[PDB]
C-alpha cells in the first residue's frame, strides 16, 4: 500500500505540472455557436442555460452551457464564470465533467461538455429515497479522490452538492460546476455556497480553507445515505443555527463507522476535522467505514456501480425537465468585452 | 419521522446557492 502512496504522490506532482501548463495559457475559441444542433434545453439559471446540442460533423451530443455576459456582468458572476471556464479547462480527473469546446460572441460565453443523459444525483436520489451504505460508499469513495486532486493543485471547490454531480453510463460520478472554485493556498473569505452544506467557519464569517470540502463531504455522504440532509429548516438562518451548534442526529440504520466518519467530518472545529489533520486525506482513506473500497480500482472505474440509470438512448433527456425554449440572442455589438477578454 | 420532517421542510427541491 506504500507503494500505492508514492504512485499517489508521483501523480499529483504529475498532474500539477500539466495543469499549471493549462493553466497558465488556457485554450480559447475552440469552436462556434455554428458548429452545433441544438436539441433542447436542459436548464435555466438567474443567468444562462444548458443546452443539449448535436455536433454536427461528429454526431456526439453535449451540454451546452450559455452565460449571458450582461447578466453576468450585473449580478456580479464574473470571476467566477471567468474561473470555471479556466480551471475546467486545465484539470483532467476522472470524476470530472469534460470541457470539449468553449467560445464567446458579442453577447454570450459557451461552454460545451460531453453529454450524461444519466443526469443529476440530486433527482435520482430524491426519487429512490436514499442509497445503501456501499452505494453511497461508491460515490463518497470518488468524491475523496476527487478533491485530494483539487486540493493539490491548490483549489478549494465550495460546491459539493447532489444538485452538481452527474451519474454518466457506467454509474460514475461527474463534478460538475467549478465557478466558486478558486485556487487558494491559506484562507479565503467569500461566503458563497449552498445553506445545507455551509461549514461553521464559513456562516461564523472566519476566513476558511479546504476543511470546508470535507465538510461537506460529511453533509453529502449523510444526505446520501439518509434521504435527507444533516441540517434542515424552513428558512437559511434555521439551517445555520443547527449547523453551528455541534450536534447531529444520525438515522437508527446508521453503521456504527459510518457514524463515527460523519462526526469526524462533520467536525466543527476545523482543526480537529478529517481531511484537515496530520495525515490529510489518507485518515479518511483509511477510515474503517472504508475498509473495502478500492481505491485505485476506484480511480480506475474497475469496479462495478450499484446503479446505471437505464440507457435510454444517447440523446435521451427524459432525467431533465421541460423548460420553455427561447432564442439564442446574439447582439449585432459587442458586450462586456473587456470583463471577458480571458475567456 | 426526521423524512417527514423533511418532506415537509419545502427544502425538498433543487437549492441554490447564497
Ligand atoms: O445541466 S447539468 O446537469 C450539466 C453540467 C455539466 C455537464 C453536463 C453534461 N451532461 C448533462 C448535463 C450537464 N448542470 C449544469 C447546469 C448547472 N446547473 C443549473 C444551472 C443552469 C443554468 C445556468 C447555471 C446553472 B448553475 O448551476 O448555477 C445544474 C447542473
Amino acid at each position: 500500500k506504500g507503494s500505492e502512496q508514492e504512485s499517489v504522490k508521483e501523480f499529483l506532482a504529475k498532474a500539477k505540472e500539466e495543469f499549471l501548463k493549462k493553466w497558465e495559457s488556457p485554450s480559447q475559441n475552440t469552436a462556434q455557436l455554428d458548429h452545433f444542433d441544438r436539441i433542447k434545453t436542459l436548464g435555466t439559471g438567474s443567468f444562462g442555460r444548458v443546452m443539449l446540442v448535436k455536433h454536427k460533423e461528429t454526431g456526439n451530443h453535449y451540454a451546452m452551457k450559455i452565460l449571458d455576459k450582461q447578466k453576468v456582468v450585473k449580478l456580479k458572476q464574473i470571476e467566477h464564470t471567468l474561473n470555471e471556464k479556466r480551471i475546467l479547462q486545465a484539470v483532467n480527473f476522472p470524476f470530472l465533467v469534460k470541457l470539449e469546446f468553449s467560445f464567446k460572441d458579442n453577447s454570450n460565453l459557451y461552454m460545451v461538455m460531453e453529454y450524461v443523459p444519466g443526469g443529476e444525483m440530486f433527482s435520482h436520489l430524491r426519487r429512490i429515497g436514499r442509497f445503501s451504505e456501499p452505494h453511497a460508499r461508491f460515490y463518497a469513495a470518488q468524491i475523496v479522490l476527487t478533491f485530494e486532486y483539487l486540493h493539490s493543485l491548490d483549489l478549494i471547490y465550495r460546491d459539493l452538492k447532489p444538485e452538481n454531480l452527474l451519474i454518466d453510463q457506467q454509474g460514475y460520478i461527474q463534478v460538475t460546476d467549478f465557478g466558486f472554485a478558486k485556487r487558494v493556498k491559506g484562507r479565503t473569505w467569500t461566503l458563497c455556497g449552498t445553506p445545507e452544506y455551509l461549514a461553521p467557519e464559513i456562516i461564523l464569517s472566519k476566513g476558511y480553507n479546504k476543511a470546508v470540502d470535507w465538510w461537506a463531504l460529511g453533509v453529502l455522504i449523510y444526505e446520501m445515505a439518509a434521504g435527507y440532509p444533516p441540517f434542515f429548516a424552513d428558512q437559511p438562518i434555521q439551517i445555520y443555527e443547527k449547523i453551528v451548534s455541534g450536534k447531529v442526529r444520525f438515522p437508527s440504520h446508521f453503521s456504527s463507522d459510518l457514524k463515527d466518519l460523519l462526526r469526524n467530518l462533520l467536525q466543527v472545529d476545523l482543526t480537529k476535522r478529517f481531511g484537515n489533520l496530520k495525515n490529510g486525506v489518507n485518515d479518511i482513506k483509511n477510515h474503517k467505514w472504508f475498509a473495502t473500497t478500492d481505491w485505485i480500482a476506484i480511480y480506475q472505474r474497475k469496479v462495478e456501480a450499484p446503479f446505471i440509470p437505464k440507457f435510454k438512448g444517447p440523446g435521451d433527456t427524459s432525467n431533465f425537465d421541460d423548460y420553455e425554449e427561447e432564442e439564442i440572442r446574439v447582439s449585432i455589438n459587442e458586450k462586456c468585452g473587456k470583463e471577458f477578454t480571458e475567456f | 419521522t426526521t423524512y417527514a420532517d423533511f418532506i415537509a421542510s419545502g427544502r425538498t427541491s433543487r437549492r441554490d446557492a447564497i
